[PDB]
């Protein structure tokens, strides 16, 4: 079944690929929508190994594995 | 000290202060060094290798830190640099 409520307020999501400056796009828009979390929950890139980027919710940084 | 701290607030002895005059105390002030024994290690640099055994752990923990958060190489970015070359050599 396809859904048809695709995105919403709770939506997860993971980005395959070292796109810091996109996902850095998408967690500002997190913050300026005024949502509660990101919507990035983690990142897949096969060529690193499994760490912690930082990125900022506002002012705040946090941590994205 | 008691001195120097009138003329500024700030101007304390530093721990880098302290611990030479404490450890020229140590030197020629207990026993077993005469006072040809504790001024040659003083002239030879005695006091260098206190700084270095104690920041060698220091830098052996950052070391196993930058390891450890397994972050990739520094670069410095360009500005921060400020090329001051000259014009045509």
């Amino acid at each position: 079944g396809k859904s048809t409520t695709l995105f919403s307020r709770h939506t997860k999501a993971i980005v395959w690929g070292m796109q810091t400056r996109a996902v850095q796009g998408m967690l500002d828009f997190d913050y300026v929508c005024s949502r509660d979390e990101p919507s990035v929950a983690a990142m897949v890139y096969p060529f690193t190994g499994d760490h912690k980027q930082k990125f900022y919710w506002g002012h705040k940084e946090i941590l994205i594995p | 000290e008691k001195i120097t701290t009138s003329k500024k607030p700030n101007l304390i002895l530093n721990v880098d202060g302290l611990i030479g005059v404490a450890f020229v105390d140590m030197l020629r002030n207990c026993g077993s060094f005469t006072r040809e024994e504790a001024d040659e290690y003083i002239d030879i640099g005695a006091l260098n290798g206190i700084f270095v055994l104690g920041r060698s752990m220091g830098f052996i923990g950052h070391y196993l830190d930058q390891k450890r958060l397994k972050q990739g190489l520094y670069r410095h970015p360009w500005d921060d640099i400020s090329y001051v070359l000259p014009e045509h050599m």
